[PDB]
């Protein structure tokens, strides 16, 4: 039983972790994705505004 | 951007709206001496007596 524990275990913590360990990749797309479109969007809109 | 945009649309929306109350002004001021000048030497008691 306490076998069949840790398979469980390890199934579900290992793709639940996947998940959340890949969604730490696209936080950190979102991070430098944000910072990348702030300066290109602020030259785009103070070319536009002249 | 949303500062910066709408900020010279304030600048802007005032050197224009000052405008369309100066065209207002000049209009009714050409409305205003020419109907003096109409009433005036029409008659002060000439448009009393044809009313």
């Amino acid at each position: 039983a306490m076998s069949m524990a840790v398979e469980s275990t390890g199934n579900a913590k290992a793709e639940a972790e996947s998940r959340a360990e890949a969604a730490r990749i696209e936080g950190e797309g979102s991070v430098l994705q944000a910072k990348l479109k702030a300066q290109a969007l602020a030259i785009e809109t103070e070319a536009e505004l002249e | 951007r949303v500062k910066k945009v709408r900020e010279m649309e304030l600048i802007y929306a005032r050197a224009q709206l000052e405008l369309e109350v100066s065209k207002a002004q000049q209009l009714a001021n050409v409305e205003a001496k020419k109907f003096k000048e109409m009433t005036e030497a029409l008659g002060p008691g000439t448009i009393r007596d044809l009313a």
